[PDB]
């Protein structure tokens, strides 16, 4: 990798893909607390852990495939032949959750941080899923072996598409 | 495919055929979520949200549009005949919908517009003015007489006293469904 | 002029023609798109999204004003005779409306009110009591039993019935439609 | 769950039974917070802030559902009957609403459309001309009189005119309070 | 105390209210010392910093509550009535908001929305064309006219053509202000 | 080039004619994401690719004459005549995607995003739609058969027209 | 304990989190980043591996607690049953109640608080725990003088918040 790569995909990006990518990023720099995207990649690329593929799959969970054409000269399916064979930077546990936040609009995240303030404690109240996952996180509410009360909370708020999603996550593990 | 489909089932329904659908399932989506709810499309997403619509289930969207006696859209875009559906929604289990429901929509299908306003003298001493003006059909004043439990499935009387005033074959549907 | 022209000739088309303009477009124009129809110049933008308007295509524009019987209008903004009219609308393959529409319209047009009110009588057992309202005009009651599907160029049965219990030229009308088409 | 109880009922509140149940709090929250509540869960916890609204204090939320005619929500989720909160309220001092805000709003629901629209060309004189827009309903009207000291608890004469210019029921309604107060 | 009542005074100012006052009070406190205002405790401060509000020297909170209307403010936190305040503004020298912020107010109050579009619509060659936008209210509008000197105390010709080409209360007003 | 032009375009330009020059200027400045329009000019400026004729051409495609008149002195025919001459700033396909673009109100929006939704919030845009589609490899000016049918699904066949007559040049 | 539990520990935390570290800290030489705390801790031989657990409690990191210590919260409750706390019930308070005010509610409580106090110190923005240690500096609040909050805390209708503040001054 290079700094004139990552200076390019760090500037292509918009905020939302920003925040993605740290939220997806949390696990494999579980220590440190990145302040932005671009120093997020520094660090992984001194870490060893952002080769070209690894790039290539943190662009691919972004959805931001017109990168990987412009960038990196990829198509989708390459990517996906190399998460096939070589092992993933960002589990599955994170795509879900982000699969979950891109399904949510501001009613459902008021309803969702309503439901969770019993099991978490009053203490903001305008952040996003992944701000609130984050937060849970911190809380050792949810885990990848630690589903049952978002799965609970995403039942009772009627999103039961989404109750379906962990559960085939669930059927994957 | 699928998604077409539904927009396409979707162009046939007008503002009281989503109206009816929407009274159809207030056992399902709750007052807050019904009222931004402006076209079919919408009605249609947020019951896929609940897992009632999908590419597997098409059993609640064909039985909507059976009890507002859309038969046209069930023949053409769902292929469903008449007797498959009868043959459906007659098995015990199957109906999704409450007879309390469909009674309620069968007898607001009976309702002139003359009877709508009888219907409203009926009920002048036990539902407030504002809410029985003439912009309101019958399922709405059905809502509000929810609301003050004063109509539910097991609470007819007062439905069966105005109907009485009403008209005759109102009380029939009313004992038909009593069963 | 093609834009004014339009609009011009929707400034002559009152709710009647409206009504029938829009029963004569079912085929084309669902219901949703259908139902916020108020006046002329908004059905004409609904076939020129279709295409079934444009400065040279003036075919299904022509068609709907001849069938309405506006031969005024033809003549004076479209510059078409009744003559021309007939010449094109026969020749096999270039009426876009279907001619179940047209005898349907055709049955409206001769029917009188008390005609109504025994047609709205005579299908008491197959439509509900609030879409048999005085309010309601014949061809709001084909488009409902065409929900129900007791009506359509297959199912024609039940029109054919309550036809006969009204009067003879309805039924005759409806066999013109059926042997020629 | 409290909470999960308290999101149910809040789903079944549409925006009007919520400007209801914000009038009916206008004595416990004031404009400025009064003015960013757009669902039920705010409104709650407001209430839940001031202490108004606990697991084990369920009074508020009972009366507010049996002002706004909801039976409904209080027989299904808070397990409660009619006659209950009846004869609760009818105990001296356990009322948390005052009894003007309950006029008021019961007086807001015996008019009509044109009755208020009719309300409105009444107070043509002591209201701008900006705060008598349709988009206005008769409570906001309320609001917008005592913000000018010409409707309140101890000024009740105006309210009275209009009323009794528009119906007798309103006049009866607010003799009714003035008396029992 | 002192504190708490203004305090409990400013819960009571919505966002309308709070921009009725920051326009009222363009006079002493300018536009920079505007822009981060977004409750009533911050103008209540900015004031204080100048004196024109203390414990001794409620005069111009007074006469700000009067004139966007809020008598009930005056009388149950000030414990002042509507009379008092109409003896006292109009004795020669206690007013401290000028007539021409009081009349440019009371015409924005007298506006609906759809004189305001056409108000608005009028403004057209006199204001750049983003500025013009339906997020505006009246009193943005106003101060727009007045940083481009085409409206103020000696400059009433334009906001005359406006009005009588909307209405003639509005012309009414401004020649009873110039009187 | 100076601060003064861009400043008097800045200041003439309202909210969608903003935002249409954000997309149509999105293939110049194909990296970066502009807030507004003068930080997009001013990249234009400093990148070299906004000269008096660039300027012309953006203030040409926003139908925008009375501004070429006023500020750059310009006429219809001079800056058709300068696109005659030099390469165009916008491809026409933006100038396509705008164009199917105005004429589109919200219920055509909202049953494209149901038709495509398939194939990938509300409050949508069909340029915010287009743009979402761009990032997805969906939609591009040898990409059009997606866009082409779901026009075709929601009855605004005259705009499959318009995708028919550009894939034809 | 080991420096490298400090590092990880240090470069954990956000800078919400330290600053609640350090208030709460505040009562057991005043250092000036987190991680100089932690190492005076252990140099005092106040921070041995459970002192850590409850500070990492204190301040919600249960990951924490688990990835690091070992631990869950159960074992960290029962070593503040049986062991003498780090942190004061007061602070813990403290910070309890600076968790549930947003910055309107700060800057309302400033206002009243200001009349009482002053406001001399003038900062960017200030948080509810800057404040309460600009009040501790004025002798303005203490574990024993709690009325001033409490006033404060109910002119501004948080009830519940001065319910807490109750329940404290009930627990001793």
């Amino acid at each position: 990798m290079s700094a004139e790569v990552i200076h390019q995909v760090e500037e292509a990006l918009d905020t939302d893909e920003k925040e993605m990518l740290l939220f997806l990023c949390r696990d494999v720099a579980i220590d440190v607390v990145p302040p932005n995207v671009r120093d997020l990649l520094d660090i992984l690329r001194e870490r060893g852990k952002l080769s070209v593929g690894d790039l290539a799959e943190l662009l691919y969970r972004v959805r931001r495939f017109d990168l990987l054409k412009r960038i990196l000269k990829m198509d989708r399916k390459a990517v996906e032949t190399h998460l096939l064979r070589n092992p993933h930077l960002v589990s599955d546990y994170r795509v879900l959750m982000a699969e979950i936040g891109e399904d949510l609009d501001k009613s459902d995240v008021s309803s969702l941080i309503f439901l969770m303030k019993d099991y978490m404690g009053r203490g903001s109240k305008e952040k996003s899923f992944l701000d609130l996952v984050v937060e849970l996180e911190k809380l050792n509410l949810v885990a990848p072996d630690q589903l049952d009360l978002l799965e609970k909370c995403l039942k009772n708020i009627h999103r039961i598409d989404l109750k379906t999603k962990i559960q085939k996550y669930k059927q994957s593990v | 495919d699928f998604s077409r489909n539904l927009y396409d089932i979707g162009e046939q329904l007008d503002s009281e055929d989503l109206a009816s659908l929407k009274f159809l399932s207030l056992d399902y989506i709750p007052q807050r979520k019904q009222e931004p709810i402006k076209d079919a499309l919408m009605l249609f997403q947020r019951l896929q949200e609940k897992r009632m619509l999908e590419e597997s289930n098409l059993s609640f969207l064909k039985e909507l549009l059976f009890r507002i006696n859309r038969l046209d859209l069930l023949i053409t875009y769902l292929n469903t005949r008449k007797e498959e559906m009868e043959r459906e929604l007659q098995t015990p289990g199957r109906a999704q919908i409450s007879a309390y429901r469909v009674m309620l929509y069968q007898i607001s299908e009976e309702v002139s517009r003359s009877e709508l306003r009888s219907f409203k003298g009926g009920l002048q001493e036990e539902i407030s003015k504002c809410k029985l003006d003439d912009d309101m059909n019958l399922l709405d004043i059905f809502i509000e007489m929810e609301k003050r439990v004063i109509l539910g499935e097991g609470k007819l009387d007062i439905l069966k006293r105005v109907c009485a005033q009403i008209n005759k074959s109102l009380l029939k549907i009313i004992n038909d469904y009593e069963e």
